[PDB]
């Protein structure tokens, strides 16, 4: 039926890398291809074949592991709550900043436009962090910004009428979940130059893009936990438009939120005694 | 035929340079009004043309054997002078490009390279957080104290992904940027928020035929390009 | 209820699961999206944008410096300026650059790559030289005569400023292996030589500078690719960020 | 796609009623490395001297 | 086929909210669009265009998350029956008003049809409410009005005949199960403004319409509980239909079964020194 | 529309909390009202029809007004000056700064009412309803209403020299909100019985 | 051309006003009667007519300084009176929809402001539940106790959504709002349910430009429209 | 639905006998806000005074 | 229908009166911008549009027993105000029209009559030429001592010519007029020329009802209307 067909859509991925024309000599005043200037800020536009001799090489390998949705799509953790028995209650700040290889791979583009497939592995364990056996439900409760925070196991707050809620067992397989490009903003801002407030410039609040900020997951067992349970929340960003390429970040990063490195000895790659040899 | 000599007429201003590059228009994208698909804010939007739309000149900084880098936040430096100044300081929002000159001359008996950056969304870190001076430096710009990390813990030399030139003194005297706005949303505050950074980063050190070293001044001069702006109110200068 | 047999592989998490799943907010709707410049679909777009060499890796280099390569005026005829390895991966100076960093994130390249060099000296400062590409199989050419033998451009400083060594896909197979994993042999996959040598010699006027500097550019051809990801190796982390 | 050569051919089937639910694009999308590297307002050809 | 075609409804979200036109500057004395009157009841009718000079913007903001569907259609606490060891038997009056969040959602309309997705989530635990290990069936029968109640673990009424049961295990995958708008009133009545019965004022009968009341459900272990176990019972409504909109509720609620309030301090929002600062 | 609990000062108790004082004044350009435009916290708006609809939302967009009415004496004269102002800064401090922004001007008559269209004006397009500190939701801080003697309040001689002004408002056809949110103010400790 | 000035003829009574304000129409619908499919009672209704579709007048109120408001529920206020009581008394079921007018005048020399809710299912409360001298107060109708919470928990503010006009002293003398039936079910008992209450609140309190203060009254007109009735038995006057 | 903007279009398929059974619906239905906002006999245009 | 019923939408801004006379458009001419023939200052003009053509509102004035009248020198009054008055600083020449819009409110127990006159090329003057705080007071205006010579050695009765309305307080609030430019040259300088004068004129005096007197304020507002700007340079404030 045309109704299912709406449901499916057939998608392509054969462009293939550029190719290779043979070449012959060239013996001219003419044509100088290899002489360039970089003050323009252009990349070279020299070719192989008009550097050397080349032969025919018909294209075959694809681009595809490079694109964009490719590169950001699949799963990374991102947030690895634990909750202890003494509460039972325990919740994760939504952002890809507390795990540096996601964040790292986010730092080549400046504004990102994505959906998100989130998923939560739960693992129980004892006090001194051994594997153990329990079965329990336990429920992530999506808080937006505003919404009235648990504040213990049995808070009224996880009647969950207006936040939406996710239960699973600790010893079932893992829930997971889709989630639309939520932002205020036509896309997600993965760096910030400005300040989080009017009428303050507070250091705090530099770099601070509020509209990246979607609230929280909190986390309780439905009964009192036995043993502490650890929840590793993985996400993989799909669907993805991607604007404005960065250079990469290369000192390690420091803090949650912010830019701050160490910057002792400004080199990246490593040193050798003498430049012509290695 | 030549693109070593270029003319740039923005409004009652006009720039010239008999030794430039080519001009960088900035991810092939001539700056351009906001569309209604695009626009949020309902209340028709002020124009204000040729009062805002010209060159203006910041002073002039000394190139000197030690420099490591000038930079200034757009519109930030700006937002204090003329006409641009005032459209920006009385209306909560604003949006537009830019035309971003770059001139530092020195003899055929001088040697020494600057990179000239236009860094969009140039948040910037070191060691600590930086305060309001070093993130909203206003027209006199600030310093870089860690070029070779870009201030943000990246490299200097991958950012030659940022829409750049050079001066390199042997070839050229001039650098030329066109920058379209860029933004994850239609407008945006010009006293909250810094769209572009104009980054100056000395590559090669300057060198000279004697050991008297004259002054060798870089001077920035930058034109606001098809600006528009939205909700207005009384003027406010900063964002303290 | 229809039959089924659910098999092997059942309620396994896979990081790289290519499967719908039920949305948690299945009546939203997102803001439009906006033109913004400079949209990227492709990662090999940003590959093919040049990018400086951090080429003056010398021990004692420090900051800005590391980008910039001696060049002098020679008391000796056909000296060698440069020598690098060509290598996407380990942590030589072609690691750092947009091309090297990439190349971080993937196990598997082919293509052909360009070096472009950028001279710095004055006006009046003339020189000649010889930018070497010598395929795998033995060490690196050790004389100006050897490394000729090789792919190689000749280079007149002048008005143009700027010269472009190609550096071609010369290879056994296909694809070569990124890094240079010991264990595994990945030396297998050495991939030549580039190095550079005075085809003349730097020329100044009484009193001039007698030492001025290269800066060397890379990026990738048109017919470049990677595979296989992988980890980025110095991008790591020993507790949660706070 | 029981197989051209480097050709992915996927009939993506989204179950859920939301568009985000949907897996991951498997479109190559078209590529302007030109706005990245040869972002200057003259078009210099590969055989031209590129100055003056 | 055309016989699955009656399965599947194509249905669509796709209105827009309003858009804006460009307007321009008016000097007359034929338009007054700003001058208004709220004494005849009707809510004030200027626009933005003709209030101010506007662009013009182009409408891309959708309605449907407050559609009255997407308000209510999802799932929310209404029961937390708890089966203790010594009877294994628990029952849960069917109502939406034990839980506020609910509750002061349907305080929104006055009459409201639609259906309902239950969802129960079993529990158990011990005595001092720590989760525990209890893999046993239980069965929740539905008891309508008028059907004799199960007394102990094992009366006969649990044959279950003619009431419906689910039965489903402790440590299982919740139980789950869709109901009909069953009111023999043609909507359901969030408030009611008269009497329960005929020939009776008594105040506890005042504003209790017992065509809202379709009965129990009843809930025991199919064996005597080891542990005490704690049903939750969440309800999803949908399919939904709304009347007469009212002044949400304000004041806290305190009982099940009627409206009363505190009503100690009259104000709602909170208190300032002064009206013309902040 | 809805009636805002505007006249919010502390120590003032139900139906007078609706009614904002409006007097005959001794000083020219008085302020009569101010407010933050905020459809989150717990200000005047938060407890009207459309406030409250804001506490099961996170975000929201769109053009809002504030519909006036004056209930003096049929004989009692008055020209007010009604306010919005875009963020950026604090509260107009006079009406010389406040006629800066949008405004309205009324003229007390035999049409009781006035509307302010307070126009979405916004670098986004659509702002959070919440003021969030730890999350900085103030990012989405939406101006500043505030009303003003356009001249003054006249009276015939021993008149009541003081009315009210019932402030209303209500959403534009061009308003939306998005991501349901538990209500705050919604609460329980027990289960009801 | 004038809403300003309304008639209203119902029967053999005629209302005049010449300071209305318009016509509150609730939900944009007039009353109307049952069609066959909605319809579930198999007898054959009594309409009675003019009989009973006309305009009663019920005993006036003084407006106070300390005034919290007034209100009746409906059908209970016109249960006891004339042919629709009658009607009303002798059915099990009754159906029909409300005119109804308030009149408040006063000076130009006053100033004080009403507002006049008509509002259906009105359950109420305080602290405690209400007793039946309060539920169903009949002609004399009630008073509220927290009028800031519309006696329901709710707030007045918010009562807006309801069907409603004004008397703002210095606009107008009268509300007039035509109430369709409103139920979850066709018809239902006249002396067990109430299906709408007219509520009578000060907002702005009652002021004289002296401190003497006359008497001025309010007075409530209430006409039944399109009525029907089912189930005849001998007349019942009260749910007691 | 793959994807216009804000369109969400879903195929609801109920697996079971009863509509009660069947997931919530997804149309936007139409909006009369007028019913509740403009409730008055004489239709009073933006332009013109209300009263009178 | 009604020319008592008024709004004036300019921009952000609106004004509304519910005591209109009428209109006054002066000499019947509704401001319009400088037209290619006439004009003689080649640079492109900055139009500001909403950004400056907007109401403004001064600071109010009492009507005392005494007064002898008021004036505002135009654009002298805004030439310190918002983005008219930056707009204004910043160029050396400019054109414009006017909306002026002069409001008071008394009682129907109040009488009194004040003369709104727009006057073109007002040179004032008394027994002695006059200073600069007199022929250009700002935003606060001067005030008359010569009311029946008309600053001017002409009269007050004879001003009739030209533009004007009355406020009778018997029948309007309110005065409103549409002014167009008016010079001998196409643009001229905003610190150094003012083209109109604001003049309002007590005639008849203010009474009351009453021997108490309360505070009778008179509020100007003014909109500029289709300005053009030329000769961009810095801002300059004032002539001094
Ligand atoms: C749990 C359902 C709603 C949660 C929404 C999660 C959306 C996450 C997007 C994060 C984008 C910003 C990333 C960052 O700030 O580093
Ligand atoms: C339950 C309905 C069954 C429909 C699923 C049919 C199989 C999925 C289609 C996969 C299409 C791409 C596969 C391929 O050719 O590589
Ligand atoms: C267990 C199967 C039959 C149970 C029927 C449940 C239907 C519940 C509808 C409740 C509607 C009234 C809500 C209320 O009174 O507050
Ligand atoms: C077992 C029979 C398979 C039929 C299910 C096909 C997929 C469900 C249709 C979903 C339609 C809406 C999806 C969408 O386009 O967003």
């Amino acid at each position: 039926g045309k109704m299912l067909k709406d449901a499916i859509d057939k998608q392509v991925a054969g462009a293939l890398v550029a190719g290779t024309t043979t070449s012959t000599h060239s013996v001219a005043t003419d044509s100088t291809p290899a002489l360039q200037a970089a003050e323009t800020g252009a990349t070279s536009t020299a070719r192989d074949e008009s550097m050397i001799e080349t032969r025919t090489i018909v294209p075959t390998h694809g681009i595809h592991e490079t694109s964009v949705e490719s590169f950001f799509g699949r799963s990374s953790l991102v947030g690895m709550p634990l909750l202890a028995t003494g509460t039972s209650i325990t919740h994760w700040r939504i952002d890809f900043r507390e795990f540096v290889q996601l964040r790292a791979k986010m730092s080549w583009f400046t504004y990102m436009r994505f959906d998100v497939e989130f998923t939560i592995i739960a693992t129980s364990s004892t006090g001194q962090n051994v594997t153990t056996e329990q079965h329990t439900t336990y429920q992530v409760m999506y808080v937006p910004p505003g919404a009235p925070v648990p504040s213990n196991q049995d808070s009224f707050q996880w009647q969950s009428g207006c936040n939406p809620s996710v239960f699973a067992d600790t010893d079932g397989p893992p829930a997971q979940f889709s989630v639309p490009f939520m932002s205020s903003a036509n896309a997600y801002s993965t760096v910030y130059d400005g300040y989080a407030r009017f009428m303050d410039t507070d250091p705090d609040r530099y770099g601070i893009l509020p509209s990246n900020f979607l609230g929280f997951m909190y986390f309780r067992t439905l009964e009192d936990a036995a043993h502490q349970v650890r929840f590793r929340i993985y996400a993989k960003i799909k669907h993805t438009s991607c604007w404005i390429p960065r250079a990469p970040r290369q000192a390690p990063y420091k803090k949650r939120y912010n830019l701050v490195f160490s910057g002792d000895s400004d080199r990246i790659c490593s040193n050798r005694a003498s430049l012509t040899s290695y | 035929y030549s693109d070593r000599v270029a003319q740039l007429t923005l409004g009652n201003s006009t720039i010239t340079t008999q030794e430039a590059a080519n001009i960088c228009v900035a991810y092939g994208c001539w700056p351009a009004k906001l569309s209604d698909t695009d626009a949020t804010s309902v209340d028709k939007p002020t124009e204000p043309g040729v009062s805002a739309d010209r060159f203006y000149t910041l002073r002039s900084k000394p190139w000197q054997a030690d420099s490591k880098g000038w930079y200034w936040k757009l519109p930030d430096a700006l937002n204090n002078t003329g006409m641009f100044g005032q459209n920006a300081q009385f209306h909560y929002i604003y949006r537009g490009g830019w035309a971003v000159h770059v001139q530092c001359n020195a003899t055929k008996f001088h040697q020494g390279t600057l990179l000239v950056l236009a860094i969009p969304e140039h948040q910037i870190a070191t060691q600590e957080q930086p305060a309001f001076d070093r993130t909203m430096p206003g027209s006199e710009g600030g310093t870089f104290q860690e070029p070779f990390w870009l201030e943000d813990g990246t490299s200097l030399g991958n950012s030659l992904i940022y829409p750049h030139q050079w001066i390199n003194l042997r070839t050229n005297n001039s650098a030329t940027l066109i920058l379209p706005y860029v933004n994850a949303i239609p407008m945006d505050s010009a006293i909250r928020h810094s769209n572009w950074t104009l980054a100056i980063i000395p590559v090669a050190p300057l060198k000279y035929a004697a050991e008297t070293t004259p002054l060798v001044p870089i001077t920035v001069t930058i034109a606001p390009m098809e600006t528009e702006y939205n909700g207005l109110r009384r003027a406010i200068a900063s964002n303290q | 209820g229809l039959p089924t047999k659910p098999g092997p592989g059942s309620y396994q998490f896979m990081t790289t699961d290519e499967d719908c799943s039920p949305c948690i907010l299945p009546d939203f709707q997102p803001t439009p999206e906006i033109f913004i410049p400079g949209k990227v679909n492709n990662l090999l777009e940003i590959a093919q944008v040049e990018s400086i060499l951090e080429a003056n890796n010398r021990e004692g280099v420090e900051g800005v410096e590391r980008y910039v390569i001696p060049v002098s005026v020679q008391d000796a005829l056909d000296a060698q300026i440069y020598a690098l390895r060509l290598e996407l991966g380990g942590s030589g100076p072609l690691s750092s650059s947009l091309l090297g960093t990439l190349a971080k994130h993937y196990t598997q390249w082919s293509g052909s790559v360009e070096i472009t060099c950028m001279f710095t000296g004055t006006f009046m400062t003339t020189g000649k030289v010889l930018l070497a590409y010598t395929p795998p199989g033995g060490d690196m050419p050790r004389n100006r005569e050897e490394a000729m033998l090789g792919t190689h451009v000749i280079w007149d400083f002048g008005l143009q400023s700027s010269i472009t060594l190609v550096i071609p896909w010369i290879s056994a197979s296909h694809f070569r292996g990124v890094s240079n994993d010991d264990v595994l042999n990945y030396q297998y996959y050495a991939a030549g030589h580039v190095t550079i040598w005075y085809q003349t010699n730097m020329v100044i006027p009484p009193g001039f500078p007698n030492t001025a500097g290269i800066i060397m550019m890379i990026a990738a051809q048109p017919n470049f690719s990677f595979r296989i990801q992988k980890d980025r190796e110095d991008m790591t982390q020993t507790a949660i960020l706070q | 796609g029981a197989q051209g050569g480097s050709t992915i051919n996927y009939n993506n089937i989204n179950y859920y009623s939301h568009a985000a639910s949907a897996a991951q694009n498997k479109q190559d999308f078209t590529q302007d490395p030109s706005k990245f590297t040869q972002p200057i307002a003259d078009v210099i050809k590969e055989t031209a001297v590129p100055l003056k």
